[PDB]
């Protein structure tokens, strides 16, 4: 989706007068989500380092 | 298919360098003497010379 919103860099909505969520996210890149996801990361903040 | 053949190419909406909008006056230079009705009863005798 954001590849055909920017192949349209000169129409709306990433062009012409964008509203800012709209500009925000045709900025803006599309980050790796199964990457983020570890488990023991986030188990070592929940629980107290004591 | 004949519809698209009288439009041309689609212009765009924002007017551009490159290409005119829709309702710009440069698009529509020559489909104002088109469509304008004088264009059939003004004249005498019409010229067919591409001029």
């Amino acid at each position: 989706q954001r590849d055909l919103y920017l192949s349209q860099s000169k129409s709306p909505p990433c062009g012409g007068n964008p509203t800012p969520e709209m500009n925000t996210f045709c900025r803006t890149a599309i980050p790796d989500f199964i990457s983020t996801v570890n488990f023991v990361k986030k188990q070592n903040d929940d629980t107290p380092k004591d | 298919l004949v519809m698209q053949n009288v439009i041309g190419t689609l212009p765009p909406a924002q007017t551009s360098g490159s290409t005119p909008a829709f309702y710009s006056y440069k698009y529509n230079q020559p489909l104002i003497s088109q469509l304008n009705s004088n264009s059939l009863i003004a004249p005498l005798l019409m010229d067919t010379s591409a001029s």
